[PDB]
C-alpha cells in the first residue's frame, strides 16, 4: 500500500549518434497532463 | 528460444556505433512551496494567525521561476484559496518570490497551516479587466532526456583437415544431425562435410540468439570496458532483451501473491490506458501457470459472499463409461483474472521458459526456476515498435575461408592464391548484432529471487 | 444478524466473513476486531 | 558511484514486503547486492530470524536514487490489511 | 438524395439501383404511385420498392425460408434484399468488379422473386 | 498520440466503417512531422534550393554561423547568377512542339472483339434515331449522319473521343503552362509531380508542390505512381473547400468553416484525456530559420488528403461457357455466391484498392471512401 | 470573465523550461504557435470550470486590475454547482448516498425519472464497487451463486479443457422506490497536476468525488457554456522581440443548482 | 425462513449490466412489494402521491 | 540533494509504515514525507520514530524493518 | 568475468557439480581474431532374440 | 432520374418522387463605399461567372 | 486455507471436511487428528 | 481454381487437361451433370471425369 | 490576427440592408500583416515603382 | 510477365548477382542470377496476388509501422 | 545443406522442400563472388 518514485520533474535551471526511434518516447513512468 | 525472438520485429541501422533514443515528459507541473512571507516580509509559521486577512498582499517563495505576472495559482485546496500574482518574480538567488493577494472573495485570509514548505502550487488562469487591460501570463515548455544502447559482435571458427574433401561416411551406425530443436534427427547424406557446415549454422544460430536475448553490457559505472580481446582492444557488449526489460519494472519475490501483481499493473496504467487497452498477457512457464492457478484459487475462496456452484464452474462433469450408470469426471483450472476497472490478466505458457539445458537452478516446487517468472512484454499500444531486433543494414555475415591446396567446404581442388601451405580449411564468420527496448516502463516483469537477480 | 457460512483452517487471518480455526482456538470477525471463542 | 560492492560496483536499495505466517505483515528496506541477499538479510537480521521459516517475502523492488530531493519510496502496512 | 447514388466530387455517380423514396404507398399517393416512366404506360411504384435494370423488387412480399437458404439472401423483404446486396457498389459505382458483383447479385434476387411469385400463383389457384 | 496504429486493412468491406476511415486520417495527421523517402531529398534541402532562386541566402547553409539582422556588414548579399541558366531551359520547353495526340498504336489490327463492340454502338445509335426522328421527316437526315460511321472502326471511335477530350482541355486549362511550371520544379528539386482528379464534375490537372507531398511506401521507384501512401497537406481557401466539397459537407461542417475555434482533439487528447506532448515539437528537417494548426492567420483552412491502397478480398471464379467447352475466368467481390452444380470453382484473392480521405481543419471529415477514379 | 495571455519570444523554447527525469536502473524545435494556442486553451478551461467570484453582497468587486479598473470574474461550473445538494463525507457509506438520493427524489421526482448517473473518478469507481460489495455481504437472506452473477465463467484456453476465469465489479445499486444509481468514470478526476492531496487508498483524492449532474428532465439545458455572437476570441502580435497576446471572454451558467448533487471527500474542504 | 435457501438465480437480486468499466459488471437491489399470506390471502400495494 | 534517509513511522490508528527520502537534513526528510506522503489529507497522522542515513560502506544490511502483528490491531 | 563485473564471483558458485553451458563468443570490432568451436554427437542401438 | 439545383425559396414537389437535400454554396457579392457617407450597390454581383 | 462448509452433530467422526460436534465440544481435523477447541 | 491450370504472374496458363470437378455425379445433379458443351447436344460430364482434346 | 468578417450562413431574407452595410464597414481603415502568402508588401512595391 | 502482360525493367547493377559465367561479355550466359531489391508492399500484391496464401497476406499486414 | 541442392534429380523428387532448400541457399551463401568480368559493388557504388 505504498508508492515508489519512478520519475522526478526538475527545471532547466537545476542542470550525435544514430537514432533508434525518430519520434519521441512518452514513458508510462510519467504523469500526463489532462485536457 | 528462437521462436520467441522471431516474435519481435527488426530495425535496420546504418552503423555499429552507439544509438540513442530520447524520452519526454509533460509540460504541466506543480511546484513545491519553500516559504511564505506576510505583508512586511516576516515568515509565517503554523502556530500563527491568518495571512491575507483583509485582501492584503503577501509572499510565496518558490524554488524556481515558474509562475507569471497576473495568473491565479492554487494551493493544496484548489479554488478555495485562489492566489492572484502581482508583479514578476524577485530572484532571491535561485529562488523566486511573488507578491500575492487573495482572489475568490476571501475576506478572512488564508490559514497559516496552508502555507508550509512542501505544498504544491499549480497555475489555473490569468484574468484581466474589461477596460484598459494589460499583459499577463506566460507559457511553459518541456525537454527530452536520452536513453542509450550499443551492439555486440560474436564470432565462430571451425577447422578441418584438407583430407575431408569428399570423405564418404560408410555408416556403421547411422550418422545423425543435431536439429535446432535439440532432437537428433537421422540423415542419409554419405559425405562428411554436410554434417560440418550444418553444425556451424546450428551453432551460429545458437550464438546469435543467446546474444540477442541474454545480454550483459560490460560498460562500467565509470564508462569503461575491462574485458580486452586477443589483439588488445576492448570487447564491447551491448545489453540483450532480458537486460533491457528489467531496468524499469524490477520485481522479485519468494511467495507469489495476486494482490501485488494486480495493484502494480494498476499503479502504472492507472489513468494512462483506456478501459479496452488494459489486457495484460503474461508469458510464463508450465509451472508458473500452476502457481498462478493456486493463487486465483486462493483468491476466489475469499469471495465468501458468492458461492461457486457446480452448475457454472463445471468442475465435476458427467462422462460416459462402462464402469457405472452415472460416472463423473474431475478437474479445473483458473487461467484469467479480471481486475476491477478493465484490467485483465491472461496466461500464455511459453516453452522457452522451461528449457532445462540453459535453466539449471531448480525451483523447490519442481521444474526449473525460470518457469515461475512472469513477464508482461506489451502494456498498451505504443504507435511504434517498443521491442525490436537491431540489425545493421548491409552487414551480411562474412563467410570467410582461408585454406591450403584443398578446400573441403567449397569443394575446390587446386588453389591459385594460397594463404599458407598446410592441408587445412578454417571457417571464420562473425555478426554484429544487438536489440533495443524503447520503453522498458511499458514492460512489467516478475522474477523469482532464487535466480539471484 | 450477520450469517457466517465458512470455517477456515489458516495460520493467517481469513476474510472477515469466515470463521478462523487455528490449532485449537476459534475466532470470528466482529466490529472490526477478531473476537476469540473461549 | 564505484564504491566497491558486488553488482558492478554500485549500491542498490530495495523495498521488501512480506507476510510472517501466523504473525502478520510488514515493510522492510535494505541495501543488498542481490535480491536473494535481501531476503537472506531478513532471515538473518530480521525481527523473526529465530523462526526463520515464517518469513514469506512477496515483493522485492529496487529504488533508484533521483538527482534531486523528494520522497523516494513509501510503504504502509495498515491494520485493515492485517 | 443518397438513394443509390454517390454525389461526391461534384458529380452524380450511380450503380443503377434506383431507390424510390418520399412517395408513399400505392393507396396513400393520389397518383396511385410515382410514374417513373411511360412505356405498360402507368409504371407505378411506392416508397419501398427498388428498381434495377427495369425490374422492380417489391416491398410488399416476404422471403420464404426455402427461398432464403438457397441464393443466400440477407434481408427480410425482396426490396430489403436488394437494399443489402448493393452495399458494396453503393460506395464504388464505377468499379469493374462491383458492377459484375451487382449484376450477378441482382439476377439472383430477380429469379428468387419469380420463384416466390410462381409459387404464390400456383398456391392461389389451388 | 501515444496510442494509434494504422488500422488493419485485411478486413471485409462491411467492417471498414465510418470510424475505421476516420482512424486512417487521424493516423495520417500523426505522420506530418515526418517526410522521409528513399529517392527524395529533405524538405529543408529542397526549400534552400528554391530560395536560392527567389534570392534568399541562408547563411546557416554555406558555413557554420558562430546573423538575423538583414545588413551586409554582418550578412552576405546574394547575386542571382543561377536564374539566367534555368530560365533558358524553361523558355525552350515552352517553345518545343506540343502535339500530344492519343494514337492507335496498331491502326491496322482489327479483331472480332473490336468488330463486335462496333456493332453494339451502331445498333445503339440506330435505336436512338428512331426515337428522335418523328415519322421519316429527318430519319433520312439521321441515317446519312451515321452512314459514314460504317467505315469507322472501334479503335477509331475510341481514338476520336480520347483526342476530343484532350484537345478541349489543353486549350481550356492552358496545360502547356502547367508542365512549364512543373519543369521549373524539376530543375530545383529533381521531382516533378502532377495531380489529376475530378472536382466539380469536370476533370482537372494541377502541379503538386514538392514541398507539400509525402510519398510513402515506394520501392526505390523513380515514379510517383508506384507509391502506396501519399499525403497532400496544404492550406486551402475557405471558398475552395466549398468549391470542391459542397455536396458532401453537412450543416455542422459549414459552421466550423464559418466560426473556427482552436482545437486539441486532433489526436493530441487520448481516450483517458491525456494531452500529447510530442505534438508541440516541430522538426528541423522540416522547418528552420527561413504547420499543424487547422487554420491560418490569413483566414485559410488546412486540408489534409490521404491516399492509401487498402486490401480487398475478391474471388477468382472458373466457369464454363454453355455453348462451347471452354473454361473462363472472372473476378467477383467477396459477396458473390458461386453457383455450384455448374462446375463453378472459386479461389479467394487479396487485392489492392485505392482509398482516399480528407480532413479539413480539425473536425471536418470528408470523402473518406474508396477513390472513385480507380486507374484500373 | 475575461482572460489574457502573452509570451515574449518563431520556433524555439524560452526562459520557462522543465525537464522530466525517469528512474530506470542504469542511471526537436518547440512549435511556439501551438503551445500558446494550447496553454490559452487550458486557461479558458480552468476559467470556465474552476472559476471564482470576487464580488460582495453589495455588488462591489474586491480585486482591481493593473489599470485601476476592477477585475470582473464570474463563478465557474464547480462553484455554481457547489451551492446546493453538496455533501462532504469523511468515509464513504451507502447509508448516506442511498438516503441523500432518496430525499432529493422523494420531494422532487416522479418514480420513473429517478435515474442518477454518478459521474466520478476512476479510484472512486473502485470505492463504489467495494461499498456495494459490503452491502451485498450483509444480505444474508439471499445467497449469491455463480449461476446468476457469473463471476467464475468458462473461457477457452489451451492449457486446460475446463478452464475458468475470475472477476466482477459492481457498477450499479437500485435503492427502494426505483432509485437507480449508475456509475461511469470521467478521466479528468485523476488529474495529477491539479489534484495534490493524496488519498490513503491510492489515487489523487479528487477521483473519490461523486458528481450528479443532470437531475431529472428540464425541457432545456441546465448547465451550458456562454459565448458572444460574432467572434469573442482575440489575438495580437507586438513586435520589438515578439509578444503573442491573446484575449477572450467567456462564461458558464447553472440555472438551477439544486438540480446538481455532489459528494466531495472532506479532506478537500476548509 | 432459513428452511429455504434463497439463491440468486431465481430472484435476480444481483443482475448483470453492461458498462465500459468491466466485461463482467454487476448491479444490486430489490424490494418486497407483495406478501401472500396463508389461506388465500394476497397483500398488494397501491402507492399514491396523495398520501 | 545530498544524503539519503530511511524512516520508520507509525500512522496513528491505521498502522505502521516505512519510508525513504532524499534530504539535506533529517528534519527536511520529515517535510518531504508529511507533504508528499500518501496521507496528505491527514498529514498530522505521521509520528516518525527513527531516521538514519544511508551510510554506504556496508552496502549489505537492513535499514528499516517494521512488522504488524495480529494482536496490535 | 564479463558483464562489467568488478568484485568477482563468489566461491559458493564454484563447487563440484556446478553445470556450465555455452552462451556466445564475443569479439571486438577492430582487428578481431578467431574464437569459438563446433561439436558433434552420435547415436546408439539395441537388440533382441527368439 | 434527373438532378436540378434550386434555391431555398423553391418548395419541394412531393408525391411525384422528388427527394431533396440542402447545400451551402458560394455566391459572389459586391459593394461600394464612396467617401464615407455614400453606400451604393450592396447586392450580389450581377455578372456571375458560373 | 482449508474451508469447512458444514457442521455435523454425530457421535462418530463424520468426515475430514466437516466439523464434528459432540456434547460439550467441537472438534476439527488438524495434524491428522481431531483437535477440540477451547 | 487449381484444376489443370497454373494461375501465375497474373495470367492463366493451361496445358489443356481440364479437371471437371465440384459439380457431382450424373444422378445427384439436377441438370444431370455440368454440361460443358453443346455439340449429341447434351454433352454432360461429372465431378470425377477429366477431358483432354474433347476426349473424356 | 484573423479576418473577422460577419456571418454569411444566413437565409436570403436575413441578408438585410444593415447586414450588407455591416459587411461593407469591414473594409474601412483596416490594418493587416504587411506581406500576403504569395505577394510582397506595398512599401516594397512602391520602392520598385 | 507482370499482371498477365509483358513488362521490361532495367536492373540496378548493384542489385544483381551474376554467377557462373565463363569469361563472357553477356549476362544471358549466366547459370544463376539473383535480384535482391526492396519492393513496396503494393508491388508484392501487384505481382503475386494469385499465389499469396492468406497467411502470407497477414505477414504483409502485420509488418511494423516504420513510417 | 552443403552446396546448392542436387539438380541431377528426377522431376518428381523436386518437391516443395527441395525448391525451398535451393532458395534458402541463395539467402545465405550468395554474397561474395569472384566475378571474372565485373567490378566490385563497392567500386561501382563509388562511381555513381
Ligand atoms: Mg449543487
Amino acid at each position: 500500500a505504498g508508492k515508489l518514485g519512478k520519475f522526478q520533474m526538475l527545471g532547466f535551471q537545476h542542470w550525435a549518434p544514430q537514432k533508434a526511434t525518430n519520434l519521441m518516447v512518452q514513458l508510462l513512468a510519467f504523469y500526463r497532463g489532462k485536457s | 528460444l528462437d521462436t520467441f525472438l522471431n516474435s519481435f520485429p527488426t530495425r535496420e541501422f546504418e552503423d555499429d556505433n552507439e544509438y540513442y533514443w530520447d524520452v519526454i515528459g509533460s509540460s504541466r507541473r506543480n511546484i513545491p512551496l519553500v516559504e511564505a512571507r506576510d505583508e512586511n516580509g516576516v515568515v509565517v509559521a503554523a502556530n500563527a494567525a491568518n495571512v491575507g486577512v483583509g485582501t492584503s498582499p503577501f509572499y510565496l517563495v518558490f524554488p524556481e521561476d515558474w509562475f507569471a505576472d497576473g495568473e491565479v495559482i492554487v494551493g493544496n485546496l484548489n479554488q478555495v484559496y485562489p492566489f492572484r500574482i502581482l508583479g514578476d518574480a524577485r530572484m532571491e538567488g535561485t529562488n523566486a518570490v511573488y507578491k500575492v493577494e487573495l482572489m475568490g472573495g476571501n475576506t478572512q485570509g488564508v490559514p497559516a497551516e496552508r502555507l508550509q514548505q512542501g505544498e504544491r502550487f499549480s497555475i489555473e488562469f490569468a484574468p484581466v479587466e474589461k477596460e484598459l487591460s494589460r499583459k499577463v501570463g506566460d507559457v511553459r515548455f518541456t525537454s527530452p532526456v536520452s536513453m542509450r544502447n550499443e551492439w555486440t559482435t560474436i564470432r565462430i571458427q571451425h577447422k578441418v583437415a584438407g583430407n575431408k574433401l569428399n570423405k564418404k561416411l560408410a555408416m556403421g551406425i547411422p550418422m545423425v544431425r543435431n536439429l535446432e530443436s535439440g532432437k537428433q534427427v537421422k540423415d542419409t547424406a554419405n559425405m562428411w562435410m554436410h554434417y560440418v557446415d550444418w553444425e556451424v549454422e546450428l551453432q551460429f544460430d545458437e550464438y546469435k540468439n543467446n546474444a540477442m536475448a541474454w545480454g550483459t553490457s560490460n560498460r562500467n559505472l565509470n564508462g569503461e570496458y575491462m574485458n580486452f580481446g586477443k589483439s588488445g582492444n576492448a570487447i564491447k557488449t551491448g545489453a540483450g532483451i532480458f537486460e533491457q526489460t528489467e531496468v524499469a519494472n524490477t520485481m522479485y519475490y519468494n511467495t507469489f501473491s495476486l494482490k501485488l501483481l494486480e495493484d502494480a499493473l494498476y499503479e502504472l496504467s492507472a489513468s494512462k490506458l483506456a478501459m479496452d487497452d488494459r489486457l495484460f498477457v503474461i508469458k510464463t512457464g508450465e509451472r508458473g501457470a500452476i502457481q498462478f492457478h493456486k493463487e486465483v484459487l486462493k483468491t476466489v475462496s475469499g469471495w465468501t459472499t458468492f458461492v461457486l456452484d457446480n452448475n457454472s464452474t463445471r468442475v465435476v462433469e458427467k462422462v460416459q463409461s462402462r464402469l457405472h450408470s452415472n460416472a463423473l469426471s474431475a478437474g479445473f483450472q483458473f487461467v484469467e483474472y479480471k481486475a476491477p476497472n478493465g484490467v485483465r490478466v491472461r496466461l500464455d505458457v511459453d516453452p522457452f521458459y522451461d528449457d532445462p539445458v540453459r535453466n539449471k537452478i531448480l525451483h523447490p516446487m519442481g521444474g526449473v526456476a525460470f518457469s515461475y517468472r512472469y513477464d508482461i512484454w506489451y502494456i498498451g499500444t505504443m504507435d511504434q515498435p517498443n521491442i525490436f531486433k537491431c540489425k545493421i543494414k548491409g552487414d551480411n555475415e562474412y563467410r570467410g575461408y582461408q585454406w591450403g591446396i584443398r578446400n573441403p567446404f567449397t569443394g575446390q581442388k587446386g588453389n591459385p592464391y594460397m594463404s599458407f601451405d598446410e592441408d587445412s580449411a578454417v571457417i571464420h564468420r562473425m555478426a554484429t548484432l544487438g536489440v533495443c527496448v524503447l520503453d522498458p516502463t511499458r514492460t512489467m516483469s516478475l522474477i523469482p529471487a532464487i535466480l539471484q537477480g | 444478524m450477520k450469517t457466517l457460512r465458512t470455517l477456515k483452517i489458516s495460520p493467517n487471518a481469513p476474510d472477515i466473513n469466515s470463521v478462523w480455526l487455528y490449532k485449537g482456538t476459534m475466532k470470528y470477525f466482529n466490529n472490526g476486531e477478531w473476537e476469540t471463542i473461549g | 558511484v564505484d564504491v566497491g560492492c558486488a553488482p558492478d560496483g554500485a549500491m542498490q536499495l530495495w523495498v521488501m514486503e512480506y507476510e510472517v505466517t501466523g504473525i502478520g505483515k510488514g515493510c522492510a528496506m535494505c541495501k543488498a547486492i542481490n535480491p536473494q541477499q535481501a531476503e537472506m538479510l531478513l532471515k538473518s537480521n530480521g525481527i523473526y530470524n529465530g523462526s526463520s521459516y515464517l518469513y514469506k517475502v512477496t515483493r522485492i523492488e529496487q529504488v533508484i536514487v533521483p538527482p534531486c530531493n523528494g520522497l523516494m519510496a513509501e510503504q504502509v502496512v495498515t491494520y485493515k490489511d492485517v | 438524395a443518397f438513394g443509390g447514388w454517390l454525389n461526391t466530387q461534384g458529380g452524380d455517380f450511380t450503380n443503377g439501383v434506383t431507390f424510390i423514396n418520399e412517395g408513399g404507398s400505392h393507396e396513400e399517393n393520389p397518383y396511385q404511385g410515382i410514374q417513373i416512366g411511360v412505356d405498360g404506360a402507368p409504371n407505378l411504384v411506392e416508397q419501398g420498392e427498388v428498381v434495377y435494370d427495369d425490374y422492380v423488387f417489391s416491398d410488399r412480399m416476404e422471403i420464404p425460408d426455402d427461398i432464403r437458404k438457397e441464393y443466400k439472401l440477407r434481408g427480410k423483404t425482396f426490396a430489403k434484399a436488394a437494399k443489402s446486396a448493393q452495399r458494396e457498389s453503393e460506395e464504388r459505382p464505377n468499379d469493374p468488379l462491383s458492377t459484375k458483383g451487382l449484376q450477378a447479385a441482382m439476377e439472383r434476387i430477380a429469379t428468387a422473386q419469380e420463384e416466390a411469385r410462381q409459387r404464390k400463383e400456383a398456391h392461389r389457384e389451388g | 498520440a501515444d496510442f494509434l496504429n494504422f488500422p488493419r486493412q485485411m478486413l471485409p468491406f462491411s467492417k471498414k466503417t465510418k470510424q475505421w476511415r476516420k482512424d486512417c486520417l487521424l493516423w495520417a495527421n500523426q505522420k506530418t512531422f515526418f517526410n522521409y523517402s528513399l529517392v527524395r531529398k529533405s524538405v529543408i534541402h529542397k526549400k534552400i534550393n528554391y530560395d536560392l532562386l527567389n534570392g534568399r541566402l541562408h547563411m546557416s547553409d554555406l558555413e557554420l554561423v558562430l546573423i538575423k539582422a538583414a545588413y551586409i556588414p554582418d550578412r552576405l548579399q546574394h547575386y542571382p547568377i543561377m536564374n539566367s541558366k534555368l530560365n533558358v531551359l524553361r523558355g525552350e520547353e515552352s517553345k518545343r512542339v506540343f502535339d500530344f495526340k492519343v494514337v492507335v498504336t496498331n491502326p491496322n489490327a482489327i479483331s472480332e472483339i473490336e468488330d463486335n463492340k462496333k456493332n453494339e454502338l451502331l445498333q445503339r445509335l440506330q435505336e436512338m434515331i428512331t426515337d428522335t426522328s418523328i415519322s421519316e421527316d429527318e430519319y433520312n437526315i439521321k441515317l446519312e449522319k451515321l452512314n459514314d460511321y460504317y467505315t469507322y472502326e472501334w479503335q477509331d471511335i475510341r481514338e476520336v473521343r480520347a483526342n476530343e477530350l484532350l484537345n478541349h482541355y489543353i486549350k481550356e486549362y492552358d496545360i502547356p503552362l502547367i508542365f512549364n511550371n512543373g519543369f521549373m520544379d524539376a530543375m530545383t528539386c529533381g521531382e516533378e509531380i502532377y495531380q489529376c482528379d475530378i472536382v466539380g464534375g469536370e476533370p482537372v490537372i494541377e502541379r503538386v508542390n514538392p514541398l507539400k507531398i509525402r510519398i510513402f511506401k515506394s520501392g526505390y521507384s523513380n515514379k510517383v505512381e508506384d507509391a502506396d501512401m501519399i499525403i497532400l497537406e496544404d492550406y486551402w481557401s475557405p471558398g475552395r473547400v466549398i468549391d470542391t466539397y459542397y455536396d458532401v459537407l453537412s450543416p455542422k461542417d459549414i459552421k466550423y468553416i464559418e466560426t473556427m475555434p482552436d482545437y486539441i482533439g486532433q489526436g493530441a487528447v487520448d481516450q483517458m484525456d491525456n494531452i500529447d506532448e510530442r505534438y508541440g515539437f516541430v522538426n528541423q528537417n522540416m522547418i528552420g530559420d527561413e504547420s499543424l494548426l487547422p487554420y491560418d492567420l490569413a483566414g485559410n483552412l488546412r486540408v489534409l488528403r490521404l491516399y492509401w491502397k487498402s486490401k480487398r478480398k475478391i474471388l477468382k471464379v472458373k466457369s464454363y461457357d454453355p455453348e462451347t467447352g471452354e473454361e473462363e475466368w472472372n473476378f467477383y467481390p467477396e459477396n458473390y455466391v458461386v453457383n455450384k452444380e455448374a462446375g463453378e470453382e472459386v479461389q479467394s484473392f487479396w487485392v489492392n484498392e485505392a482509398w482516399e480521405g480528407t480532413m479539413i481543419g480539425n473536425e471536418i471529415f470528408v470523402n473518406m471512401r474508396p477513390r472513385l477514379i480507380q486507374y484500373n
